[PDB]
Order: structure tokens, then C-alpha cells, then sequence
DNA sequence: CTGGCCTATA
DNA sequence: TTTTTATAGGCCAG
């Protein structure tokens, strides 16, 4: 199973097409660009009939029996695409898949689009028997760290030249939304044939449109970066998230901080991180938080988080977003 | 803090008192 | 659902008015839980959907009661809350208000039993108003709550109230001593926790519950002297929280009662815990905490979907703060 | 054919309606002045004559005798309104039929002239329950109905209606019924029903009604049951959890004396006698009121209190005006928050506690 | 019959206040500068629906497009009677759905029957679904020559900003107490109806801005007063007691005189005045006083009969003192609900006053 | 109507928005043309006016040019409104799928008059789930002679799977001057009297939108019986003030009794729910208080109000602020119990202006 | 005219 | 790894 980054994929797809193309990931722009990189090289190799199917737990045993019947030779080459449920491959469809793994022609080309699978889902027999035939692409978006690199990489692919300065500015504005980033580049190459994208040029044709999860916000608080927190909030509101979701995800942390802070006196930092099975990457970030906030400041946070919840589900208050703008700030002193 | 001032607390009757007479009296 | 012996009188009197034909169409029984209101209702229900009654009793052998024994009597409506939920929705009241107009599907009277009017929504309560004031003929309503005053204004004036009062404690203890084997102290405490209703008493013993009060007690025994109350989170944070809080508040109050050398305390069974509470907590704090304990309880019970962990966790950190000297304590409002 | 008094006795002629004389006046007045509106909103608390009146106002507009203030009740029309069988008072249970589509049906069938009646009279009752959208739907029609249409709007809680709705109605707040008003009535009714009654028992009922004629008739009917045919001072008082005067005061006293052990134990004894806890608090609140009153002018202690007067006057002489206010409030508040506390008893016990430790100043 | 309806203005002349709206439309009509989307907003009863109708009526007057429609050509009279083929008044609160809006859209292209313009007056327009709002978008941005759109709503707050950028927005202002009064006079005069001067001053205050609210109160005032609009009748219906007694209680209170206070309460109790109400006139008075202290030109026009005395109070009593009485009576109101007895409750509240009285508290033991 | 007549026919006629024009200009110029473009941004800033322009420039008889002539049979045909090959769907009224499918059966047939069959789907966010799917299938295999122009105010509502098929231009909202200079021009042209500071007032009031602007101006002309005078413009805009809540906060701190008693009285005319006035103020103090904890707490949102807000944060003690808040937050909890609701706000503002709570 | 889906308001 | 609820109004494909 040739494991690829969407950038690298274009080259591996030209060398030789393979029976199974596995598009896994969370990013929409990597998914289309990779799915369209394949549909393009499929038609070129004599493929006309392009059949799409969206796989719910809804697709009957009648809708998977029209799919295995779908491939009979000799047909002018046809590309079958299969979309996924949120969960990935469930016991019901983890079996339907098996049925298809053996039906592999040069006449029928398999493409699959979905999230990332739990490791056990992954290692389910059928998947690993496809394995040597299949190419798999990682379409996980880049995070604040991995990103600028991918910007300058796609920048140099569009042969435009990006300043350290402009890269910084694109990445702030389109973080979490690669598609807007890409179209930003395209937009700039049309503004300037130069290819040269100054900080002052790029600054003028940008709009602010970053997509975050709530986890991006608690992390932001945890590290004390507040100008970030505030940005993340403002954005999360505009995508219209349920504040309740913010509340509950800050809580899962806030309350662990509280319990850790106390327990910290008695046992060493690391032991407690182990005790509570704290994700490894988080553990450094958590320390920082712990080291910064007083056992009282936490006590206040907890109190203020309760003020907003009640204000939310009993007083049906509007406040709620403001009440978080504040709570954010607090956890940064 | 008078005992009266205390009783007013217990009663919820909040005592208000000037602080900028300037913008009052003078029209 | 069980039938308890202190119901015979309350039943007989009620049935008598019905038997005259001069019964009231919207009864509202107010009773503590465990008090067995439901069985009084059931008994009166069986009486009404009886085509061949035998005095105060239901025969068993008429087409009416067979159906009633086997759940499905076409003219017997039960307004309880959906399985997963804890409120009692308007849509569900409106089906009953609608069906009620169709001439009785068996040609007997129709009885509608609202298990707990406390649980009606605002929309659901009002929905019930007009059908309740003047329902079709030969239709009989039964409603039960803990606290009528928590019940919609108008819904209330359409009802006849019947108070199912609990037996004398002496009787109750004697009942209990037969159903469980516990120390007279424990019974009387259990009974006293439960506002005097046996059975509701008995309950505590039956469920995992009683072991669980011993564990609140275990953990309190530590929190008090140590000033560590967030320790309690473990014993309080559970589905039955509003129930366990009530326990903790009764402990708090008994302490406060000792600071006044009062005669009855509620937790007769652990006068050690009651003491250590009177010893390491000033009355000022005993009472300020009793306060927030009760108040957070309300919210745990009245706010739909509110997060337990978050609320209880606040309450505990905040109590510790109260324990600090000179901190300002709460004083009720309006 | 038995129906609860609270039902049987529904006023069927303007004559047979209690108080609310300002409403009936304006009404009968309008009918007689020929000044009839198209939107009448009727408000007030539970069971004071809202829907009863609305239905009487309907009778009068439709009466075979003419449009009258004094509808007979003897024509095919009136008799059919009395029984709901009247085709031309479309009476809507707003709290049940609240949705827009529901009330847009209402609107479409407006334009249509009335069946066998003079006016087509809608009576949306429990109206505070119509969806937001349902209110707005009515706006355009409610303001400009067809001459043959009359809208009758009753609700307990007019607070909830859009001000756009209110701008389009005559509003009649019914006042709560005076205690006397309720009793005289109660008397009358039990007389006609041929039921025996003791006057002081009536007095207790009218009080417990707390302004409301339905509430009254409902407790009355309750009386009759737990009384075995009779409404006796004995039965009603035991039913309503009524106090024997001593008990309240004794508490009030043990409370200002700061006497914990005795306040608590006094309650315990009350709890045994099965007193209505809310009753106790009100009676103390009542006692605290005189006391603060007597301080003002000595004369202010009634002829009633003769038995107590001795104990009252001391309390008034000893305890500061100021400090009593605290006591009264703490108890009021506790009556407020009573039903919310775990037991009603506890609610009382916590209230006394909070108030207990007021005693030494500094 | 019904005043609210009978007096809906039939020409611009007859519209009360709103000069800023009438004045534009007339200026614009005579100027030949006419939009195709007019939006009307303001709280209930300030004239939007009736103004809009006047605009249609003036757009289609057979005499020509004039701000002074003639009210006698087939087109004007038939707009008056609401049966004019080309003024399509849509009750947006019942035609809220998209499909309904699309129908209004489809039938737009078609030319008017008898008028210069097909004018759609969409009333209570805030009720349109999101869907049927954008439905309106493009067609409202660029309609056909013969089409005009009159929208009107209580709150424009609810209309998508896209809708807003496409219209003239005219915000009718609520009415001065004076304005309402003057009209109430004119109408009761025209309708030949006895009226006490002050009974009008009272209604126009209770109208709280709305000329309809006022006509609605007058209608029922006439009925309450029996063909007369008398002060006693209006203040009966209003829960007002005529001002003296109220103030007299304030006075007695600031003057720390207990006897008088309780007497005055007893006397009000003989008149069976409803307790909460009393409390409220007292808060009303205290507040105006405390205000008079802020700006002096602040004291109300309506309370001439009491100004002498009020002014005095504002002059003699410390602000920090009035803040006392106000708050004391205010949490007194917060209490009345639960007090044993609403009388008792008011009384008790003033007794509380007396004991905390800033200047001559009640005597201690 | 000013809004209609002054719709830009030539690129030259368009205000600002340059980062969009130029890239179009150049792509046309330099033979780069995507099968489909998406134009977003706020009400009346160019979205559709530009979309139309791109059609002109795509089909101009002079060739595919950035500078359409606006005088050929094609440019005047489009400008007019009836051009054989300019299909402008009102996506908002025709959103059901039936209609989208029927629109795209005809997509395949060659263009009758001109270079490209140009579909201009405006207010496109309205199309159903299914209707989007239809479009999609056509965007994924775009006929050569066809170009798609999608214009919406709210793009977030298009499926990722369609935004990933359009080159999207986000139009910026217009600058205060940008609007003013355009307002001068147009009034000038129409032969209408204006003052300097009258227009400065309208451009501000537009809150960034050039349509709001001319729509405001149109009205202004009527208030002015033919003259757009400051005397008149200022009066009118006073008819439509959002103001009150902020405006009171300002006169609150300064301790201006008359200004307060007057605003309260202006707000009365607007016809406001009073409880809502307090809440806007309270919210207002909250925001400010926090601009006092980072410059960063002021919205992309804010802008119109924003200038005033920042100064207010700079020049009031943070301790003074929490104070004002208390006083308001309080007066709100008291509003039901104050005699009048108006009265309760009035009292609250006195409390806030001049008094201090001792506790 | 059903079941899937989105929204607003308290 | 992302969540309160009860009740309403509403669009849509087939
Ligand atoms: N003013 C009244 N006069 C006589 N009976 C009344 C009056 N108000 C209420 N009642 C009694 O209350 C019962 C219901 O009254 P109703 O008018 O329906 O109250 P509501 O205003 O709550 O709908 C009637 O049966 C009647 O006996
Ligand atoms: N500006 C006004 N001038 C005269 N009468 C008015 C005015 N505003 C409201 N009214 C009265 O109120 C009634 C309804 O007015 P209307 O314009 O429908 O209020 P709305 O703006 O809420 O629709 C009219 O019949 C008229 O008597
Ligand atoms: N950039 C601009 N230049 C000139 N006029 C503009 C501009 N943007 C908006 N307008 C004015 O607004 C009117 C409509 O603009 P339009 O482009 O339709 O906005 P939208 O993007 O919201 O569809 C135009 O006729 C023009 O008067
Ligand atoms: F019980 Be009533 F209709 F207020
Ligand atoms: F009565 Be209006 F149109 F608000
Ligand atoms: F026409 Be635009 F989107 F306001
Ligand atoms: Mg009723
Ligand atoms: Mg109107
Ligand atoms: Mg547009
Ligand atoms: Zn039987
Ligand atoms: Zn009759
Ligand atoms: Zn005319
Ligand atoms: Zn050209």
C-alpha cells in the first residue's frame, strides 16, 4: 500500500495506475485535488464511464449488489467512486468492502473518499489484501506548525515567489481552510504576473477566513496565547458553532487542570500525566498552563464557566459569547 | 458601617449617594 | 407499584364520593414519593372502568377489567414522560385531549392519569387547561405531585385537592422493621430523610442507595476535619445527585440544630458525623453552605440539561472558599 | 348529570356575575350605546370571570331578542351557547391549537358569513399560548375584520401577547374578587344547593381562595367531601391546616428571644399536628406586621387580639422597629422560597435558622 | 362603531406628525423622483400601514401622480374602500412561506388593470421566511416600470440587510403626548362627544406613543364613561387615582409623619384602591423628583396641578435621600407578592421607610 | 432610481474593488479563464454589477477584453437586459431542483449570439441540497462555450464541493472616501446641489455599502426638495439612528445630564424596547472593558462604531468601567419593579451618572 | 403528504 | 476527541 502526501501523489499516479485508490483525510481541498488528479489520469487512460455512489448505513444490501454487478468485462474502462459514513467502515459495510477487493480489473478503477479510520478498521482483512494493489493518500490538513511549509511548497509549484513575510500573513488568514488559501494564490498570480508576492501586495488582496475547531481554542488558552484565543472565538462565532460545544470542551480541560493543580503538590508532574492518561503531545502544553495559573485563578475560571452555563440554559442569555471572550482572557495571566 | 447600614444590607435596600453633584444641581 | 396499608382510608373516603356519582372529575393527589399515590390512583381507576363492580372492589371477570389487567384498556390514558426523557411534553397531552372526544372506545368512562404534574411542560400544562376545566362526559382525571405550589396557577383551580398524608412515624418505623432488618436508628433516619413516607424510606435500603449514603458519610467524615470538600465530588457526582445533596444538607442542618441544642435531628443514625460538623464548622458557615447546597440542588433539578460535574465542582470549590476566614457569606434574595 | 359547583354555577346571565362591575358596566354600556368593538381582550388571574364573561358577551351579541346587554337565556341561541352547541361562537382552546397553520384555518373561515347567528364570534381563550407567528397572523384581520365578525380574547397572562395585538383590542382587566364578594356568593350557592354551612367556615374558605371564585368553589367542593355532607368550621379548618392562635406567636417569640432549642422544638410539635407550613409563616408575617404597627401608634392593636394583646405589646416595646423589619423580611423571603426547598418543613427550619441568629447587635 | 378604524387618515393632510416622512414623499412625488421600494417602520399605531396606503392612493390618483390624492376619482374612492384592483395588500403574516411569495412574484410581470402602477403593499413584512425574503431580492432590486413595493413592519430589525439596502427606509417616530391629545380632541369634537380636558391629557399619556393605542383606549373610555369621556371615567379604567392622594403620601413619608401616612393609607383603603398601583404612583413621583433634580426643565407637563409641591420636594430633600425612599418602595414592590396581604404589604413597606428614615427615624427602646 | 441608473457598465466606472477587477482584467487579457467564478462580499459592493461586467468583457464583439466597449450590439444588449446568451438566473426564486435541471438541459446547445454561453446565478446560496448537486455535475464537466458566474452575499452556505470548483473573489466593503467620491460624482452628474459635509455624512452612514449609499442619497434628495443639504441630511439620518445605546454610554461617562435626558428621549421616538436598551449598553461596556485587555478584542464586526469604542476604552478608568457596569447590570434586574420601564432606565442612568453605591 | 433536514426562540 | 432542551415554523424531493 503506497502511502502518499497529496503533493507526492501526482508523480506516483503517472508511473502506474493501481487497482485501489484510497483517499483518506479530513481536508476538503486535498480531497478534491487528489480525487480530480485521479479522475483526470483515468479518462486519459481510456476511462469514460464514471460512476459515483455515497455510502451511508442507508445503502441497502440491494445497493451493494448493484455495485458488485457494476463490473463486468469487457466494458470500456469505468471509474467507481465510493463516499464514506462519518464512522468509516462499520461492521455492515466492512463486509460489503471485502466483496469488492477480489473484483480488480484494469477495466475498473476504485476510488474511495472519507475521514481517517480507527487502526482496527484499517487492519480489517480486506483492506490489507487490497494493500499491495492500493495507493493511499493522507489528506489531513496542516496545523499551525506544518502549514507555512506547505504554503511555500505549493507557492513554488505555481512558480510564484513568496516572502517569509507574506507566508506568515497568508497562514494567519487561511489557517484551517486550505481551499481558500489555494484560491488566494491563484487570485494573486492573476493580480500580478510578476510572481513576486510582497508582504504589502499580498496584504491588500486578503480577506480573513480561518476555520478552527473548539480544540484550537482550549489549546490556545492552555498556552496563554490570547490574541489567538480572541481570533479563534471571533471566527468560531462566524461559522456559527454552538457555544454549548465550547463550554463543554473547555470544561473537559479546565476541570482536569483543577484536579491536576492540587494533586501536583503530592506527586511529580509526570506521574499525574500518566495517571490521567494525558495525550503525549498535550502534556507539554498542559504543564505550561499549570505553571502559569494559580490554584485560585482556576477556581475563578471554574466559577466563571458556571456563570455562563447557567446564564445560557436557564436565563437564555445573549451574553454567552462575551462571557467567553472574558473567560478566555482570564486564563492568560 | 452603621448597624442601620448593616440592616439595609440584609434587606436588599441598596444605599445610593452622590459622587458627582456637579452635573446634578446645575441644570 | 405497591399497595400500602395507610391507603385503605384515604381510598375508601375518595371512592365514596365517586360511588355517589358525585365525585370530582379532576382530582389532584399531593403526596411524597414512595407514599404510593399511584396505587391509590390505580385503585380508583380500576373502580371507574368497572362495568360490574362489587362494592369498593373491582371484580376481575368483566370485559372491562380483563383489558385493564392486560394493560390495553382503550379508554385509559397514561400521561408519563417518554422513556429517555424527564419532562412531559405538550404533543403527548394533545393526543389525549383529542382522543378524549371520540365517544369512549369501549363505552365505559375514560380515565386519564397524569403520573406527575410536576413534569408537565409550560405548553403541556396549559394544553391541559380547557379539557380539565370541562371535559367530555364520564371522563375522570387523576394527577399527582409533591408540591402543588410548584404547579401552574390555573391548572390548580380546576382541581380538587387530596392530601395523602403519611402515617405517624411510630407506625412507619414499625412498618419498616418488618420489611427490612436495620437498626431502629437507621430506619428512623431513613424514614426521616424521606419526609416521613415509609417505602420512600424502604427504597433507600433497597437500592444501591444506602451503601451510597454511607460513602457520602465516609467521605464527609474526611472533608470536614481536613477542609477538603472537592474530595466529595466523587460521592456527589452521580445521577442521583439531587438526592445525595439533600442528604448532605440534612447533615448540615442537624449540625446547625445541635448548635441550638435541638431535640430531633434528621440523621439519627450517625450522630458522630453530625457532631464533627458542629465542631469544626461555625454556624455561620454551616448555614451558608447549607444554603448553596440546597440551591445548587434546585438547579440540578430544575435546569434542563445543566452539567452536573460543572455545577457540583463549582459548589465544592466555593464551599472551601467559604471556609476561609473573613470571606463574605451569602444571604438569600428578594 | 353531576358537575362540580365550579362548573354548574357558571354565571349564565350578566346578573349572576360577581363583582367585575366595571367590566360589565362598560360592556352593557357599549352594547346599549351601539358602540360595539371587534376585539375584546379579557384579563385577570385564574377563575375570576374571564371566559365566563366572554361567553356572556357572546350571548348578548347573538340573542334572538336583539343585541342586548341583558341576554335572556331562553332562546334557541342562548341555550345553545350555554351548552357549547352554538354553531356561531367558534371557541378556540388557544393553548391546544397554537400553531400557525392551525390559526390560518381560523382566518380563512372568517370571511364566511355566520350560520344561524347574527355575529360570527371567535373566542380564543388561553390566548397567551398562540405561537409568535400565530399572533402576527391575526394582526391584519384583528385590526380590520368583516362587519359580521367579533373577536373575544381571554387570558391570564396578557403580558405575553405582542403589543401589536394589544394595540388592536379593548382590554378589560378583571380585578380579583374581594373576600366578601367570594363569601356572600359561597353562602348563596350552598344555600341553593341545600348544603349546611357554618359562617366562620365560609370565612376561611373565601380567605384561602386568595382572590379567586373558582379556587373558592373548588375548595368548597373539597370541603363537602372531607366533611361527609357538611361544610363545618371544624372540617374546613382541619382541611386548610388552620392554626390555633397560640402556636404562631409562641414561635415568633422564641425567635426574637434567639431561643434556638425552643424554636426548633416548637416546630417539631407543629409538624406533628400537621400544620400547613405556609400557613405558619403567613401568620407570623401577620403578627410581625401588627407589632411594627403598634410601635407606630399604640392604638393600632385590634379589638381582636385581646387574648394576646399583653404579649404583643411587650414585643412591640422591646424589639427595635428596624430589627423587626429584618425579621419580617427574612420570613417573607422564606415563604417565597418555601416550595423550592427539599421539604416544606426544612424550608421553614432554614428560614427560622437564618432569622434565629439576628439577635445580638454589637 | 370603531374609532381606531373610522379615523384612518384619508389624505396626507390628516396624518399626525411624521412630517419627516410625509415631507419626503410629497417632495419626491412632486419632484418626479420616485423609488420602487418604500419601507415603513415604527412601533404599533404610529401610522405606517395608513401612510403606505396614502402613498398607493397618491401614486394612482386619476388626477395624476400627486401627494394630494383627490379622494373622489374611481381610483381613490376604491382604494379607500379597499377594493381597488391594483393595490395588492398582502398580509405577509399569512403569506409568509416561499411558495406564497413566488406566487406574488409570478403575477408581477403582468400589467395593472386600472392604475398607473401595480403597487404591492406588503404589511407585517417581518414574518417572511428567510427563503421568501431572498426570493424578493432581485425582483425588488430591479422591478418592471409599472411595479412599486410598499413594505411596512413593526421591526425592520428582522429583515435581511440585503432587503434593507434596496429600499428607502422611513422610520415613523412615536407620538408626543401633545400630538396624541390634539387628535383625541379633534376626533371627540368631530364625533360630537363630551370630554373633560384632563381626561385627554390622561389617555394620551397612557397611550405610550401610539395613536391607535389611544383611540383604542378612548373607544373603551367612551363606553366606560357612558358616551362621555370623563376624567373620573378615564382614571377609573386606568387604575390611576387622581394625583393628590399619591403625593400626599410621599410628602407625609419624607416628613416622617407616621400618623398621617397610615391615615392616608386607610383612606385609600376606603376607596379600595389596588395596592400595587399605589406603590407605583409613589415610585413614579419619587422618580420624577429625582429627575427634576437632574435637569430642571425635566418635570412633566401633565402634573401642573402638583408642580408647585413637587418642585419644593426636589429642592428640599437630599438626592441620596430620595434614592433611599425609591429603593425602599422598590424592593417593597418586589415583596408585595409574598407579603401576607397586599395592604399589609404596602403598609409594612412604608413602616420600613419610617424606621430607616434618614432624617427622623422611628424611636428606639 | 439612483441605485439602478448608476450601475457600472464599464470597468472604469467601478469603485474600488481593484483586487478583483485587475485579476479579471488580466486573466481575460492573458488568456486565463476558469470555467467558473464566485463573487461574494456585502450587500451592494459590486458582486452582481461586476458579474454582469465579466459577461460583457467575455462576449464583447471587440473580443475577449478587460475593457468592454459598452457600445456594441452585445454590450448594450446586456446593459439593456436582453442578451440571447446572458442567462441570469434569480437563484432565490428558482431554487427547487426541477428548475435547475431544466436550466441545465439547455446548457449543452451552442450559444446563439456570442463567444460564450454565460450563466450568471445570483443570490445562489438559496439553491436546495439537490439543486446544488445538479449544478455540481455540470461544473465537474464544464462545456467549453460555457462560463459560470456565481454571486452570493453568504458564500459559507455553498457546499465545499462547489466552492472547490469556483475561483472566488471576495469583494471588500467600500471605504468612507470611496463612497463619498462616488456620491459627489453622481449627484454632480444628475445636476443636484450638495454640500461638502452632507456627503461625508452619507458615506459614513452607508456603513461600507455603496447601495445603502445611493439608497440613502435618493431619500436624502426628497428630504431636501431637490437639494442634498447638510441641514437636511443630518435630520434624516437622525430619523434612523441605531446610536442610542453607545451614544448614551458616552454621555454617561462625560456626566452630561441634558445629553442623557435627551437621548433617552430620542430613543423614545425611535420606539425602543427599553430592557433591550440596557442590554445593549451593558454589552457595550463589556466589550470596552476588554479592549482594555487587548487591542484585539474589537471585531471585524464593530467597524462602524469601532472608532468611538476605542477612544472610550483609552479614556476611562477600567475601575470606573466595572463600576458603570454594576450600576447598569443592577438597574436591569430592577426594571420590572421600577414604576415605568422607561422610568427604570432613566433612574438607572441617574444612578450611573451622578451617584455611587455605598455598600 | 410523508420523512429528512435546517432554523429560531425561550 | 466537538453538544441543552421543548416547542414551533419551515424548505424540499419524489
Ligand atoms: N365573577 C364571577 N361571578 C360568578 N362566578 C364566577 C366569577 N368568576 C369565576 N366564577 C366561577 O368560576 C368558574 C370558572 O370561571 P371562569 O370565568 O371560567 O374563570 P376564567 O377567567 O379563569 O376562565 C365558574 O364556574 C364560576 O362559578
Ligand atoms: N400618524 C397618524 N395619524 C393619524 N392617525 C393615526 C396615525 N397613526 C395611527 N393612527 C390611527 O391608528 C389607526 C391604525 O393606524 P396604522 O397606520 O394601521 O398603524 P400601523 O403603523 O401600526 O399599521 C388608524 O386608523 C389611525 O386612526
Ligand atoms: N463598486 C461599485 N461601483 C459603482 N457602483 C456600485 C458598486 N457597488 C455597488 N454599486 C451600486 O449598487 C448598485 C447595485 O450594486 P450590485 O453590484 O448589484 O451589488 P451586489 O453585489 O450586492 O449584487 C449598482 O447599481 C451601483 O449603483
Ligand atoms: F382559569 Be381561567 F381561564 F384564568
Ligand atoms: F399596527 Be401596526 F402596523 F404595528
Ligand atoms: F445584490 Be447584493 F448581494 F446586495
Ligand atoms: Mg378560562
Ligand atoms: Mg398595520
Ligand atoms: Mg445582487
Ligand atoms: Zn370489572
Ligand atoms: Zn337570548
Ligand atoms: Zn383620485
Ligand atoms: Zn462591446
Amino acid at each position: 500500500m503506497i502511502r502518499l502526501y497529496p503533493e507526492q501523489l501526482r508523480a506516483q499516479l503517472n508511473e502506474g495506475l493501481r487497482a485501489a485508490y484510497l483517499l483518506l483525510g479530513n481536508d476538503p481541498l486535498l480531497l478534491q485535488e487528489s480525487q480530480d488528479a485521479v479522475r483526470q489520469v483515468a479518462a486519459a487512460q481510456g476511462f469514460e464511464e464514471h460512476h459515483t455512489f455515497s455510502i451511508d448505513p442507508n445503502t441497502d444490501w440491494n445497493a451493494i449488489f448493484s455495485l458488485c454487478q457494476a463490473m463486468s468485462l469487457f466494458a470500456s474502462r469505468q471509474t467507481l467512486l465510493l463516499l464514506l459514513p462519518e464512522n468509516g467502515p462499520n461492521a455492515a459495510i466492512n463486509e460489503q468492502l471485502l466483496t469488492l477487493t477480489g473484483l480488480l480489473h484494469d477495466d475498473l478503477l476504485l476510488i474511495v473518499r472519507g475521514n481517517k479510520l480507527s487502526k482496527a478498521q484499517e487492519n480489517a482483512a480486506w483492506f490489507t489484501a487490497l494493500a499491495n494493489r492500493s495507493v493511499q493518500v493522507t489528506c489531513q490538513t496542516p496545523e499551525q506548525a506544518q502549514l507555512p511549509r506547505w504554503v511555500a511548497a505549493r507557492a513554488k509549484q505555481l512558480n510564484l515567489e513568496l516572502d517569509d513575510a507574506a507566508n506568515q500573513v497568508l497562514c494567519y488568514c487561511y489557517e484551517g481552510n486550505l481551499l481558500a488559501l489555494a484560491q488566494a494564490l491563484e487570485r494573486l498570480s492573476l493580480l500580478w504576473p510578476d510572481g513576486k508576492l510582497t508582504l504589502p501586495r499580498v496584504e491588500q488582496a486578503v480577506n480573513d477566513a480561518a476555520h478552527f475547531t473548539p480544540f484550537h481554542w482550549v489549546d490556545a488558552l492552555l498556552m496563554g496565547k490570547s490574541k489567538r484565543a480572541l481570533h479563534i472565538l471571533q471566527q468560531l462565532r462566524l461559522e456559527g458553532s454552538e457555544p454549548v460545544i465550547l463550554l463543554r470542551t473547555l470544561q473537559r480541560e479546565l476541570l482536569l487542570l483543577v484536579n491536576l493543580k492540587r494533586q501536583s503538590a503530592h506527586t511529580p508532574l509526570r506521574a499525574l500525566f500518566d495517571k490521567h492518561r494525558v495525550w503525549q503531545n498535550r502534556r507539554g502544553m498542559m504543564g505550561e498552563a499549570l505553571n502559569r495559573l494559580s490554584q485560585t485563578q482556576l477556581r475563578q475560571a471554574v466559577q466563571l464557566l458556571t456563570r455562563t452555563e447557567l446564564t445560557l440554559k436557564q436565563d437564555y442569555g445573549q451574553s454567552v459569547w462575551a462571557e467567553l471572550e472574558g473567560l478566555s482572557l482570564l486564563l492568560c495571566h | 458601617t452603621s448597624r442601620r447600614d448593616w440592616q439595609l444590607q440584609q434587606l436588599g435596600i441598596t444605599q445610593w449617594s452622590l459622587r458627582r453633584p456637579g452635573a446634578l444641581q446645575g441644570e | 407499584m405497591r399497595w400500602y396499608p395507610w391507603l385503605r382510608p384515604d381510598f375508601e373516603k375518595l371512592v365514596a364520593s365517586y360511588q355517589a356519582g358525585r365525585g370530582h372529575h379532576a382530582l389532584l393527589i399531593q403526596a411524597l414519593p414512595g407514599m404510593g399515590d399511584d396505587a391509590l390512583i390505580y385503585a380508583l381507576s380500576r373502580y371507574l372502568l368497572c362495568q360490574q363492580p362489587q362494592g369498593h372492589k373491582s371484580c376481575g371477570h368483566c370485559r372491562g377489567c380483563q383489558l385493564m389487567q392486560a394493560g390495553t384498556h382503550p379508554d385509559y390514558y397514561t400521561l408519563a414522560p417518554e422513556k429517555g426523557k424527564n419532562t412531559l411534553g405538550v404533543d403527548a397531552v394533545r393526543e389525549v385531549t383529542e382522543k378524549l372526544n371520540e365517544h369512549a372506545r369501549l363505552g365505559g368512562a375514560k380515565v386519564v392519569w397524569v403520573t406527575d404534574a410536576a413534569l408537565l411542560t409550560d405548553a403541556a400544562a396549559n394544553a391541559l387547561l380547557k379539557t380539565l376545566e370541562e371535559p367530555p362526559a364520564e371522563t375522570w382525571f387523576f394527577l399527582a405531585t409533591r408540591e402543588p405550589e410548584r404547579l401552574l396557577a390555573t391548572l390548580r383551580s380546576r382541581c380538587r385537592l387530596h392530601y395523602l398524608a403519611p402515617p405517624p412515624e411510630q407506625y412507619a418505623v414499625t412498618w419498616l422493621s418488618r420489611e427490612v432488618t436495620m437498626s431502629q436508628d437507621a430506619l428512623l433516619a431513613a424514614l426521616r430523610l424521606s419526609a416521613g413516607s415509609p417505602g420512600a424510606a424502604l427504597a433507600l435500603f433497597q437500592g444501591d442507595n444506602w451503601q451510597a449514603r454511607e460513602t457520602l458519610c465516609q467521605a464527609l467524615a474526611y472533608s470536614v476535619p481536613s477542609g477538603d470538600w472537592y474530595s466529595l465530588l466523587a460521592a456527589l457526582n452521580h445521577e442521583q445527585a439531587p438526592a445525595r445533596l439533600h442528604w448532605l444538607a440534612t447533615l448540615l442542618m442537624d449540625a446547625l440544630k445541635r448548635h441550638h441544642g435541638a431535640a430531633q435531628v434528621t440523621n439519627v443514625d450517625v450522630p458522630g458525623l453530625v457532631a464533627e460538623l458542629a465542631n469544626h464548622l461555625s454556624p455561620s458557615r454551616l448555614q451558608a453552605i447549607l444554603g448553596d447546597v440546597c440551591h445548587i440542588r434546585e438547579q440540578l433539578m430544575s435546569v434542563t440539561g445543566i452539567n452536573r460535574e460543572l455545577l457540583i465542582t463549582d459548589l465544592l470549590l466555593r464551599i472551601e472558599h467559604y471556609l476561609q476566614p473573613g470571606v463574605v457569606l451569602p444571604v438569600p434574595h428578594l | 348529570s353531576y358537575q362540580v359547583l365550579a362548573r354548574k354555577w357558571r354565571p349564565q346571565t350578566f346578573a349572576d356575575v360577581v363583582g367585575q362591575e366595571h367590566v360589565l358596566t362598560a360592556l352593557a354600556n357599549g352594547l346599549s350605546l351601539g358602540r360595539i368593538h371587534h376585539a375584546y381582550l379579557f384579563s385577570g388571574t385564574r377563575g375570576v370571570g374571564k371566559t365566563s364573561i366572554a361567553r356572556l358577551l357572546a350571548k348578548g351579541l347573538n340573542c334572538e331578542t336583539g343585541i342586548t346587554a341583558t341576554p335572556c337565556g331562553v332562546c334557541d341561541n342562548c341555550r345553545e351557547i350555554e351548552q357549547g352547541r352554538f354553531v356561531d361562537l367558534i371557541e378556540i382552546d388557544a393553548a391546544s391549537r397554537t400553531k400557525v397553520e392551525d390559526t390560518r384555518d381560523l382566518l380563512d373561515n372568517v370571511q364566511y358569513a355566520p350560520a344561524r347567528g347574527r355575529f360570527k364570534v371567535y373566542l380564543i381563550d388561553e390566548v397567551h399560548m398562540l405561537s409568535r407567528h400565530s399572533f402576527n397572523a391575526l394582526l391584519k384581520t384583528l385590526e380590520e375584520p368583516p362587519e359580521h365578525v367579533k373577536f373575544l380574547l381571554a387570558t391570564t397572562d396578557p403580558q405575553k401577547l405582542p403589543v401589536t395585538i394589544l394595540s388592536r383590542c379593548l382590554q378589560f382587566h378583571l380585578k380579583a374578587l374581594d373576600v366578601e364578594q367570594i363569601r356572600h356568593q359561597l353562602e348563596h350557592i350552598l344555600n341553593e344547593e341545600h348544603i349546611a354551612h357554618e359562617p366562620r367556615a365560609l370565612q376561611l374558605l373565601a380567605r384561602a381562595a386568595e382572590g379567586s371564585l373558582r379556587d373558592a368553589l373548588s375548595l368548597t367542593d373539597q370541603a363537602i367531601a372531607s366533611g361527609d355532607g357538611q361544610v363545618s368550621t371544624q372540617a374546613v379548618s382541619a382541611m386548610l391546616g388552620t392554626l390555633d392562635d397560640d402556636q404562631a406567636l409562641s414561635l415568633v417569640e422564641a425567635m426574637v428571644e434567639a431561643n434556638g432549642e425552643r424554636v426548633m422544638a416548637l416546630i417539631n410539635e407543629a409538624a406533628a399536628r400537621g400544620i400547613e407550613w405556609e400557613a405558619l409563616l403567613v401568620e407570623m408575617l401577620g403578627l410581625l406586621h401588627r407589632i411594627a404597627m403598634v410601635q407606630l401608634s399604640p392604638a393600632a392593636l385590634g379589638n381582636d387580639m385581646a387574648a394576646i394583646e399583653l404579649r404583643m405589646r411587650e414585643l412591640a416595646r422591646t424589639i427595635p422597629p428596624t430589627d423587626i423589619q429584618l425579621y419580617y423580611q427574612t420570613l417573607l423571603i422564606g415563604r417565597k422560597e418555601l416550595p423550592y426547598a427539599p421539604d416544606r418543613r426544612m424550608g421553614v427550619e432554614m428560614t427560622l435558622l437564618r432569622a434565629l441568629a439576628f439577635h445580638p447587635r454589637m
